[PDB]
RNA sequence: CCAGGCCUUGACAUGCUAGGGAACCCGGGUGAAAGCCUGGGGUGCCCCGCGAGGGGAGCCCUAGCACAGGUGCUGCAUGGCCGUCGUCAGCUCGUGCCGUGAGGUGUUGGGUUAAGUCCCGCAACGAGCGCAACCCCCGCCGUUAGUUGCCAGCGGUUCGGCCGGGCACUCUAACGGGACUGCCCGCGAAAGCGGGAGGAAGGAGGGGACGACGUCUGGUCAGCAUGGCCCUUACGGCCUGGGCGACACACGUGCUACAAUGCCCACUACAAAGCGAUGCCACCCGGCAACGGGGAGCUAAUCGCAAAAAGGUGGGCCCAGUUCGGAUUGGGGUCUGCAACCCGACCCCAUGAAGCCGGAAUCGCUAGUAAUCGCGGAUCAGCCAUGCCGCGGUGAAUAC
């Protein structure tokens, strides 16, 4: 019954993190929200030009945002179209029960 | 030198990465490194076509390269001929799903990768350095642009002396992130040397 | 029969619940005095309740996550000074001139770099 | 103490264990 | 030091050569590049040339030296002193 | 000793000890992180350009 | 880098000539390894193919030619990137006016601000790069969502939010709101300044990101790029060992201290940010211990790292070169790794140095700051990390 989703930019995590909500709250029956679980944060500090300079650095940070639905009530009308569902390229799901 | 990379500036509010996948710790890497390879390849054959940006994309063993270009024509090839001829080569090195498309450039003027790379080559040719710049920025402003900076370093005429010589014209605000600017760089080779060549067009704050 | 208010300060979050009673306190499953003993900068997180004159008439069960005994302290004593203002809003008079009402922002400030801490400078030689 | 290995606050500061800091 | 549990540690290539000449009867030179050996029973009374990096130097081996390493007795810097 | 380097750095070794990271675009031998394959200077030229998948400046 | 042993289209790219057979895997002699010598084993295609046999070319081997290769020199020929003055309030442009001309003007002048900030004035009128704003973190509230997170209520409760049950609360993480000198008194021509209120927040809210034209013929040919100059059985390359870790001395940045506002032992609390499938490793057992053998959970808000530590309670030490301090060495072990002699970390027994608060001189910090306390991460087999990048706990003094 089980729906996770992950990827690197959330306002696409949100977008279909809500659409795969939508489909099953369609077809049947029950949906246990979008929760937004904690982000997994690596961050990278590096000296900025090519030799010495230690005092000065530069940060970069990759956010793998979190999320988690629940189809609770299936009803095997969501097991044929969520198979076929538009899905952007920067995420992830995996599918449990 | 003290000046930041306006493009990484401006990531996730004015421009977007030209690699949109998700990976793992434990296979980012070797993804990575194919989109260095390919993007390679591609500018070896495709600069002479004119490109401007080149966007890949991913989901499992499937990847649709983007690329975007200033003579769609010689892209594609005779009849859907060299855009062919590349997708096997592609996937020669890819090993899956190369799905290679080619799209339209609506102004190679109003495109800063492109403004600075005919730059780079006008001074290849031995042409005039300081009115080759006015005239490059004379371009991007005829084409109804909002601002235009061109910049070149090196041995300008093959002076001994190197000098940084430059143009400006409109607005050009680098400290403002709701302002969209494209930067463009372009590495000119010569006889006495290399000479380097920086684009930034401003098109339109959001 | 229960007043909240939400109490934060630092790290520390506080959970603060009011209850007409004898006067008995009580945080994370411990008496008052227990869980803040020795602590002589606890006594002054039952401050708001000098401020209205409520020292014996609740009672209170509160949680506390985050910060220390300290931090956990003011968030507290914000908390039950908030749910003081829900239990009688004319109770608003007589607790900003204390300031227990406001809340302050004051945190631990960012390490940066090129620095010891956030701002303690590496020493410096000349000749 | 920090430097002292053969004490509790000493193993905390090398951030091991033995007789002196158990676990 | 070197984990009681595994081995004592000998180069496999030099301790044959020991072994070889044990049963001839010892003993010619031995050129070796084994630092990381350990002086071990059989090698007493032989004459070992270890390389310091730069030389071969002629150690003989005793009853007391034993359970050293090899490279304790090359010595692989030159130091007179100062001034 | 240059390219010779980043050519040994690939071919399986004598040892497994002897594994050491070159950065896989510029081939350089120090500050070489496992995640992207980069070195610090790469890292940063990279990921400025927008070709890092997912990365942005901190700021906080 | 140095000593020694070695390789010549070469450790590597793109081409051609011809020989083998293509390819790939297994071992052998010798030698420190490299290398040099060697013993094995079967090619697709598409083809005349019941037949000797023949090549194309996926590829390896071999004698050559191109050409490779150079962290060799030049940052005083260079691109790029960075430091720097300086987060300083500045630097210019168009046109007009002024001067023979360099140039001036505007940008000066009054006032105001963190600011070329805004106002007022003016042969000036506007425009630009900077300031500020737009972006991130934090402080208040809201909408949405309720598991792995939370438990206010009730009921069960083996006595653990453990089960029912719920999303109220803490939280998690996206989208909004809110602050603007907007209101009041007042001083002001104005911009603003002092004060008052409401409010979680007040006059840039705290911090961050962000660095003008230029300066330093600044730094980096050793990250990379690159002109040129230089080498070619070697200034290229492969290896084994050593050096980069030396030590009469001098300096920079640090760590731990000289102690009682302290040291030590037992019991006992409250964080955050991170990290983790030959990875973190609950728990059990062997061990004084480092560790070792078992073995469960966790692609991780679930499981683990994990104890946070200063703190609190109790007890000991009693002013001593000491129950301060933990260098130096002797002896014995664990682990990582092919290998810890030079030259790793850690554990244990013993050894217990200097040092009694530091000469001339000199550094940092204006508030959740300094001081003090622990925790993590990158690199990474292990580690010389007391370094660096972060994170919370406690938490000042002072600015006439
Ligand atoms: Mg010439
Ligand atoms: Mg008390
Ligand atoms: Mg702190
Ligand atoms: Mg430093
Ligand atoms: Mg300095
Ligand atoms: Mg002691
Ligand atoms: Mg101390
Ligand atoms: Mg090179
Ligand atoms: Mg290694
Ligand atoms: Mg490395
Ligand atoms: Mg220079
Ligand atoms: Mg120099
Ligand atoms: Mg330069
Ligand atoms: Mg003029
Ligand atoms: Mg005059
Ligand atoms: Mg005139
Ligand atoms: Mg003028
Ligand atoms: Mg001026
Ligand atoms: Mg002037
Ligand atoms: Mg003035
Ligand atoms: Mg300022
Ligand atoms: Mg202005
Ligand atoms: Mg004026
Ligand atoms: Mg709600
Ligand atoms: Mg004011
Ligand atoms: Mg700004
Ligand atoms: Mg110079
Ligand atoms: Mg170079
Ligand atoms: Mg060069
Ligand atoms: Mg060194
Ligand atoms: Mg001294
Ligand atoms: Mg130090
Ligand atoms: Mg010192
Ligand atoms: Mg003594
Ligand atoms: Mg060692
Ligand atoms: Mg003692
Ligand atoms: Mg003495
Ligand atoms: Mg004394
Ligand atoms: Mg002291
Ligand atoms: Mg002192
Ligand atoms: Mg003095
Ligand atoms: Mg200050
Ligand atoms: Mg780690
Ligand atoms: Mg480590
Ligand atoms: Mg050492
Ligand atoms: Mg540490
Ligand atoms: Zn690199």
């Amino acid at each position: 019954i089980r729906i996770k989703l992950r990827g690197f930019d959330h306002k696409t995590l949100d977008a279909s993190a809500q659409k795969i909500v939508e489909a099953a709250r369609r077809s049947g029956a029950q949906v246990s929200g979008p929760i937004p679980l904690p982000t997994r944060v690596r961050r990278f500090t590096v000296i900025r030009g090519p030799f010495k300079h230690k005092d000065s650095r530069e940060h970069f940070e990759l956010r793998t945002h979190n999320r988690l639905v629940d189809i609770i009530n299936p009803n095997r009308k969501t097991i044929e179209q969520l198979m076929t569902l538009d899905l952007p390229t920067g995420v992830e799901i995996e599918i449990k029960t | 030198g003290n000046k930041i990379h306006p493009i990484g500036f401006r990531l996730g509010i004015t421009r977007d990465w030209e690699s949109r996948w998700y990976a793992g710790k434990k296979q980012y890497r070797h993804l990575l490194l194919e989109d260095q390879r390919i993007r390679g390849l591609l500018e070896k054959e495709l600069y002479s076509a004119g490109l401007a940006r080149v966007d890949i994309e991913r989901a499992a063993d499937n990847v649709a390269v983007t690329v975007h270009v200033a003579k769609p024509g010689v892209v594609i090839g005779r009849g859907g001929e060299r855009i062919r001829v590349l997708r096997e080569e592609l996937a020669k090195l890819t090993g899956k799903n190369v799905a290679l498309n080619v799209q339209e450039v609506q102004n190679p003027n109003l495109s800063a990768p492109l403004v600075a790379q005919r730059v780079a080559e006008q001074i290849e040719r031995r042409f005039a350095v300081r009115r080759a710049i006015k005239q490059a920025v004379q371009r991007v402003m005829e084409s109804g642009a909002k601002g235009a900076k061109v910049i070149v370093s090196g041995r300008i005429g093959g002076a001994e002396q190197a000098r940084t010589e430059w143009a400006a014209q409109g607005r050009v605000p680098l400290h403002t992130l709701r302002a969209n600017i494209d930067y463009g760089f372009a590495l000119a080779r010569t006889t006495y040397g290399v000479l380097g060549v920086k684009a930034y067009i401003f098109l339109g704050e959001v | 029969e229960q007043y909240y208010g939400t109490g934060r300060r630092k790290e520390a979050v506080a959970r603060v619940f009011l209850r007409p009673g004898n006067g008995k306190v009580t945080v994370n499953g411990q008496d008052f005095n227990e869980y803040f003993q020795g602590l002589v900068r606890a006594v002054a997180a039952l401050e708001p309740l000098r401020a209205v004159d409520a020292l014996g008439h609740f009672d209170a069960y509160i949680t506390v996550r985050g910060g220390g005994k300290s931090g956990q302290i003011d968030a507290i004593k914000l908390g039950i000074a908030r749910a003081l203002v829900q239990y009688n809003p004319d109770y608003r008079a007589k607790l900003k001139p204390l300031g227990f009402l406001t809340r302050d922002a004051r945190v631990v400030e960012r390490k940066k770099y090129g620095k010891h801490k956030a701002r303690r400078a590496p020493q410096y030689s000349k000749r | 103490g920090k430097g002292d290995r053969r004490t509790r606050r000493g193993k905390i500061w090398r951030g091991t264990y033995g007789k002196y800091r158990p676990r | 030091p070197r984990s009681l549990k595994k081995g004592v540690f000998v180069d496999d290539h030099l301790l044959e050569k020991v072994l070889e000449l044990n049963a001839k009867g010892e003993k010619r030179l031995i050129k070796t590049w084994s630092r990381r050996s350990t002086i071990v029973p059989e090698m007493v009374g032989h004459t070992i040339a270890v390389y310091n990096g730069k030389q071969h130097v002629p150690v003989y081996i005793t009853e007391n030296m034993v359970g050293h390493k090899l490279g304790e007795f090359a010595p692989t810097r030159t130091y007179r002193g100062h001034g | 000793a240059r390219k010779a380097l980043i050519e040994k750095a690939k071919r399986t070794p004598k040892f497994k000890v002897r594994a050491y990271t070159r950065c896989v675009r510029c081939g350089r031998a120090r500050s070489v992180y496992r995640f992207f394959g980069l070195c610090r200077i790469c890292l940063r030229e990279l990921a400025h350009k927008g070709q890092l998948p997912g990365v942005r400046k901190a700021s906080w």
